C-alpha cells in the first residue's frame, strides 16, 4: 500500500493501451457479484437456521383468558409465564411471574370466543418483590400475564402464509 | 414477379428464432391468463368467508407474474424487431443492386423524384417490419387459449364473442379499398410533389437568374392543396374504421353485461367468474383495437411492397459473363447500322459502314443534323441500333458486358456533369484510390494542372454541385484529366473542344500526341481545324458516310461537302 | 366516401384561400350543438319513460306504512339468510303474510308494523340446507313492491328540501 | 375550433364517467335485490350513451 | 382462396429446399469484421436475452407443473 507509482500502474493508464482496448472491464469483473450472491446465500442460511420464540398474550391470582386451545395444549403445567400488573408500567413495576396451572375444561366465558378456556394462571409468591410492593393487587383486575411457549423458525415465519392457505 | 412470396424465403431462412417469438408469444397470453384467475379468486373467495394469508400469497405471486411478464414483452419485442431489421437490410441492399443496373432508357423517362420516391418509401416497409404491427397480430392469433377459458366459465358469452369476431373482419373487408383507394392517389401526390421539389431545388440558379418566383410558388401552393386535402381524405377514412370497431366492442359489451346479469341472478355464475369473463374479454379485444389504430401503415405497407416491385420488375442490362472477355485492342467496327431515337421518329443512321484500327486517330466533322452525335453512345451501350450490329475486336457488344465494356472506353462530352467532390476526387472518380502522382500526370495532360494549383485549396478544392464551383472550359479540363487517369483503350472526344478559349484548345491539341500514344481517339467537332492533323477524316451528312480520307485529299476537290464546309468555317 | 378528392376539397386547403380568411370556423360549424342537445333531449325523454323498482319464519321488521298498504298478502318478497352468503346460500322466498295492525316494537319507529313473512317450504333447496335457521334471527327478507319512474330520483331530495320552510 | 374541441372533449370526459356508475349500480343493485326492469333502464341507456 | 394456393405452393417449395439457405456458422469475433451490410444480416440474437426468457417460461412451468402436485 505504501509503495510509489511503479512502471506497472503507469503502464495500465497509457492512452495507447487504453485506446486499443474496445469494450473494457473493471479490474476484477467477478468481485461485486461474488460479494452479492455470499450475501444472498448467508442471508439465506441464517433465515432458515435463525429461531423466533412465540409469546402469547388477590392473592391466588389467576391469568385465565382467550387463547388458542392448541397453544394451550403445546404449554405444560409449571410453564415460564410472566405477569405484568397494570396498576404501573412494565418497567417501573417489574414482570412478574406467574405459574401457569393447568387451563381448565370449561371455558370461562364465551363471549371473546369459543378459545377462552381461562388458561389460569397463580403467581409464585417471589416474583413481586418489595419495589413492586402491590399487595392490593384489586382481584377484579386482568394484569396481563405473557405466555411464551414455543419457537419458530424465521423462514418459517416468513413462509408461513403460503403454507396456512389451503 | 417482386411480391410478399419474395419475403417467404426470408422468414423460412429466420424460421427458429420466429418460433422462439412463436413460444414466448404463446407464454405471454398463458401470463394474462393467469392474472384475471388471481382477481376471480380474490372476488369469489378472499371476500366472501375472510383473507389475509390468501391475499398476501396471491399479492405477490402476481407481483412476481407482473414482473416476469413485462421481462418477457420486452425481450419478445426486442427479437422480433432485430429479426425483422435483418430483412429489411436484405430487402434495400437488393433493391439499391437492381437500381443500379437498370439501362438509361429507364432513367430518361422519369424525373429524379419519381424514382427517388420509391427508395425512399422503403422506408415504410422498414417502419413496418420493426413495430408493434406484427407482435399485435401474433397476439390475436393467441387468443384461443382465452377462448378455452371462458367456455368453461360461459357457453354462452363466449358464442357472443365468437360472433363479435366475424363483425369485425366484415368491416375491415368493408373498409379495406376505400382507403387502399385513398392511399395510392395520397401516395401519388406524394411523388409529384417530391418529383417538383427535386428539380425546383437542383435548378434553383435558373429560377433565381430569372423571374419565376411566383409561378413556383403558385404551383407549390396547388401541389400543396391536393395532398393536403388527400391526407385528410385518408384520415377521415381511418377515423371511420375505428370508431366502427369501438362500436362494435361496445355493443359487445352491453350484450356480455346484460347476459352476465341474468346468468349471476339466476345463479349459473358468479361475480368473480363474470369479472374475470369481462377480463379475458377486454384482453382479447384489446389487440383488435391496438390493430385498428395502425391501419393506415397497413394499407401503406400494401402499396409499399407494389411500388417496390414497379421499381424491382423492370428489366435490367443482361449482364453475359462467360469466357470473361479480355482487355481489348483499339479496333471498332459497324456493320449496317441503323438507328432511330423512338419507334415513331425518322431514321438518324441509315446504313453506317466504318471499320477504326488500333492507334488511328479517327475525325468526324458535319453540320448540326447529321448522326455523327449518337456514335458515341453507340459504342457505349446506352443506343441499341435498330438494325445491323457493333463488334468491337470482333465480338459483338449485344452479348457483352456493360460494365466491361464501359470500363475501357473514356468519353469526354460537351457539358461533363461533376460529383459534389473535391478536385482530386472527381479526377480519381473512376478509381477513388488513386496517388496524386497519377493525377498531376493526367492534370498536366489536360491542361488543368495550373488552375487547379492557382488556387487556395488546390487540388481539394470543392467544386459543389454538378461542378456549379468551376467555369465550363474548366469542369472541361476537369473532364479530360479524368477520362485520362486510367489508361482507356478507347477515347472520344464527342466536340469536347467547342467550350473553350484558343489559348486551351491549342494547348489541348499540342498536348494531344502525348495523350493518344498506344490509344485509338475518335474526334467528334462541328469545327474542321480540331481534326485537321487526324489520319483520317469522315464527313456525315443526315446520317451517311459521304466521304472519307485524309485532309489534303478532302480539301483538293472543290466539289467536296468538305471543301464548302472548310469555306464556311474560314 | 369512395369520392376521389374533387376540386372544391383542394380550394378548402387552398393557401391563398386560408390568408384571405381571417378568424375561420369549422366545416360542420352547428353539428356537435345539436348533437349535444340530441343526447340531453333524448336523456329527458327516457328519464320519464323509465321505470326503476326456525320453520315458521317471520321477516316482521320495521318499514314504511305506506309501504306495506301497498303490498299485498301473497307479495313477491325474497329472504336472505345471513348463515351465508346471498350468492353461495341463494335468495330464498319468503310470502309476506299480512302486517299486523300492532307494531311489534316502537324502539326502532313508529311504522314498524312488523310486515310478518313466511317462507314458501320450496326455495330453501338441497344446496342451502340450513334447516337449523335459529329461529332467534332476523334474516334480511327483501320486499318489492312498487316502481317509480327513475325521474322520481330527481324528484325526491330537491323537491322535499324545497318544501320545507 | 379549439373552442369547440374542448367542449367536446370536456363532454366526452363527462360520457366516460357514465359507464362506471352504471356498473356500479348494476352490481350493488341488480344483483342483490334481483331487480329486473332496472337492468333494462342500465341497458337502453349505456347504448345511448356508447 | 386462390392466392392461398399461390403463398402455399411457394411456402412448401421453399420448405423442401430449406437448409440449402442457412448462412455458415461464425465466431462473435469473425461477425464483427464484414461489410456493414452482411454484419447486420448475418449476426445472430445475443445469448442473453435468449437466455433470459429461457429462464422466465421455465419459471413458469415449474411454479405451474408444483403448484398442481
Ligand atoms: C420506473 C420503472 C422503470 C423500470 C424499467 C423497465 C424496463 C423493462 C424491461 C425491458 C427489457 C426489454 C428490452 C431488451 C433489451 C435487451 C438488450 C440486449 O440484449 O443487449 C445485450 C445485453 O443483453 C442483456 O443484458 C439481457 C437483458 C435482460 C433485461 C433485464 C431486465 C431488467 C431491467 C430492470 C427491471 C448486449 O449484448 P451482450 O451483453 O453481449 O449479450
Ligand atoms: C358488418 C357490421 C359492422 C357494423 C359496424 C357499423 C359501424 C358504423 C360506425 C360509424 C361511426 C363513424 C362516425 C364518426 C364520425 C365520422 C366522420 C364524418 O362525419 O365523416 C362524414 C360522414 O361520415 C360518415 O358518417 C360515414 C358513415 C358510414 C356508416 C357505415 C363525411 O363523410
Ligand atoms: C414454421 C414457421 C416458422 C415461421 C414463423 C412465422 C411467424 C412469424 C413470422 C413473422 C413474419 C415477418 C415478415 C412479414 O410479415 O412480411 C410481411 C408479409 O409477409 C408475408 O406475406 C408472408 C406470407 C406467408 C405465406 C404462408 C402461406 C401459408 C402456408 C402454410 C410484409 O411486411
Amino acid at each position: 500500500l505504501d509503495t510509489p507509482v511503479r512502471e506497472k500502474d503507469e503502464n495500465e493508464f497509457l492512452p495507447a493501451h487504453l485506446e486499443l482496448i474496445e469494450t473494457p472491464v473493471s479490474r476484477r469483473p467477478r468481485l461485486v457479484a461474488y460479494f452479492i450472491m455470499g450475501f444472498l446465500v448467508i442471508a439465506v442460511i441464517l433465515s432458515v437456521l435463525g429461531q423466533v420464540e412465540i409469546v402469547a398474550t388477590d392473592d391466588t391470582l389467576e391469568v385465565t383468558a382467550l387463547v388458542q386451545n392448541k397453544d394451550i395444549g403445546f404449554i405444560n403445567v409449571g410453564q415460564n409465564a410472566i405477569i405484568k400488573v397494570e396498576a404501573f408500567p412494565y418497567t417501573r413495576y417489574g414482570y412478574l411471574v406467574g405459574k401457569v396451572k393447568n387451563i381448565n375444561l370449561d371455558a370461562i366465558e364465551d363471549q371473546k370466543l369459543g378459545l377462552v378456556f381461562n388458561v389460569i394462571v397463580s403467581v409464585e409468591e417471589n416474583d413481586l418483590s418489595t419495589g413492586n410492593k402491590h399487595i392490593p393487587l384489586s382481584s377484579g383486575m386482568a394484569v396481563t400475564a405473557e405466555i411464551k411457549t414455543g419457537m419458530r423458525s424465521v423462514i418459517s415465519y416468513l413462509l408461513s402464509p403460503l403454507e396456512e392457505s389451503v | 414477379k417482386f411480391d410478399f412470396t419474395w419475403f417467404i424465403p426470408a422468414i423460412i431462412k429466420y424460421r427458429k428464432i420466429f418460433i422462439e417469438t412463436l413460444v414466448v408469444s404463446v407464454f405471454l397470453q398463458l401470463f394474462a391468463l393467469i392474472t384475471p384467475l388471481f382477481f376471480q379468486v380474490v372476488m369469489d373467495k378472499v371476500l366472501v368467508h375472510r383473507g389475509f394469508s390468501t391475499l398476501n400469497v396471491i399479492t405477490v405471486a402476481l407481483s412476481v407474474v407482473v414482473v416476469f411478464e413485462i421481462i418477457l414483452s420486452g425481450l419478445r419485442t426486442y427479437i422480433f424487431a432485430h429479426s425483422t431489421s435483418r430483412i429489411d437490410v436484405e430487402l434495400g441492399a437488393k433493391l439499391f443492386r437492381h437500381l443500379l443496373a437498370l439501362p438509361i432508357s429507364y432513367f430518361e423517362s422519369r424525373r429524379v423524384g419519381d424514382t427517388v420516391a420509391r427508395v425512399r418509401e422503403l422506408d415504410q416497409i422498414r417502419n413496418f417490419l420493426t413495430g408493434q404491427a406484427l407482435t399485435s397480430v401474433l397476439d390475436l392469433l393467441f387468443s384461443f387459449i382465452f377462448f378455452a377459458v371462458m367456455w368453461y366459465y360461459s357457453p354462452k358469452l363466449t358464442l357472443v364473442i365468437l360472433f363479435s369476431l366475424p363483425c369485425y373482419a366484415a368491416w375491415s373487408v368493408f373498409i379495406s379499398p376505400i382507403l387502399r383507394r385513398r392511399l395510392d392517389d395520397k401516395f401519388s401526390r406524394n411523388a409529384d410533389n417530391q418529383s417538383f421539389l427535386v428539380e425546383s431545388v437542383t435548378a434553383i440558379n435558373t429560377i433565381k437568374a430569372m423571374a419565376v418566383s411566383p409561378q413556383m410558388t403558385n404551383i407549390w401552393d396547388k401541389q400543396l392543396a391536393g395532398y393536403v386535402a388527400a391526407g385528410f381524405k385518408v384520415t377521415v377514412l381511418a377515423t371511420i374504421g375505428q370508431q366502427g370497431i369501438q362500436l362494435i366492442q361496445k355493443t359487445v359489451m352491453i350484450i356480455n353485461l346484460w347476459l352476465g346479469a341474468h346468468l349471476v341472478i339466476s345463479g349459473d355464475l358468479s361475480i368473480g367468474q363474470l369479472i374475470a369473463f369481462n377480463m379475458l374479454a377486454g384482453q382479447i379485444v384489446a389487440p383488435v383495437i391496438r390493430l385498428a389504430q395502425i391501419w393506415q401503415d397497413f394499407q401503406q405497407v400494401g402499396i409499399s411492397v407494389t411500388r417496390l416491385g414497379d421499381v424491382l420488375n423492370s428489366p435490367t442490362e443482361s449482364y453475359h459473363g462467360k469466357l470473361a472477355l479480355p482487355e481489348i485492342n483499339g479496333n471498332i467496327t459497324f456493320r449496317n447500322i441503323r438507328f432511330r431515337y423512338k419507334p415513331d421518329s425518322p431514321v438518324i443512321l441509315d446504313n453506317i459502314n466504318l471499320s477504326i484500327k488500333q492507334g488511328e486517330v479517327i475525325g468526324i466533322v458535319g453540320r448540326s443534323g447529321s448522326g455523327k452525335s449518337t456514335l458515341t453512345k453507340l459504342i457505349q451501350r446506352f443506343y441499341i441500333p435498330e438494325n445491323g450490329q457493333v463488334l468491337i475486336d470482333g465480338h459483338d457488344l449485344a452479348l457483352a458486358d456493360p460494365n466491361w465494356l464501359r470500363r475501357q472506353v473514356g468519353v469526354v462530352l460537351q457539358d461533363n456533369v461533376l460529383l459534389n467532390r473535391s478536385i482530386i476526387d472527381n479526377i480519381s472518380l473512376a478509381n477513388p484510390g488513386m496517388s496524386v502522382e497519377k493525377v498531376i500526370y493526367a492534370a498536366k495532360l489536360a491542361g488543368a494542372h495550373d488552375f487547379i494549383s492557382e488556387l487556395r485549396e488546390g487540388y481539394n478544392t470543392i467544386v459543389g454541385e454538378q461542378g456549379a464551383g468551376l467555369s465550363g472550359g474548366q469542369r472541361q479540363r476537369i473532364a479530360i484529366a479524368r477520362a485520362l487517369v486510367n489508361n482507356p483503350k478507347i477515347l472520344i472526344f464527342d466536340e469536347a473542344t467547342s467550350a473553350l478559349d484558343y489559348e486551351s484548345e491549342h494547348i489541348i491539341m499540342r498536348n494531344m500526341h502525348k495523350i493518344c500514344k498506344g490509344r485509338t481517339v475518335i474526334i467528334i467537332a462541328h469545327r474542321l481545324s480540331t481534326v485537321k492533323n487526324a489520319d483520317r477524316i469522315i464527313v456525315m451528312e443526315k446520317g451517311k458516310i459521304v466521304e472519307q480520307g485524309k485532309h489534303k485529299e478532302l480539301l483538293s476537290e472543290p466539289e467536296s461537302l468538305y471543301s464548302y464546309l472548310y469555306q464556311l468555317q474560314s
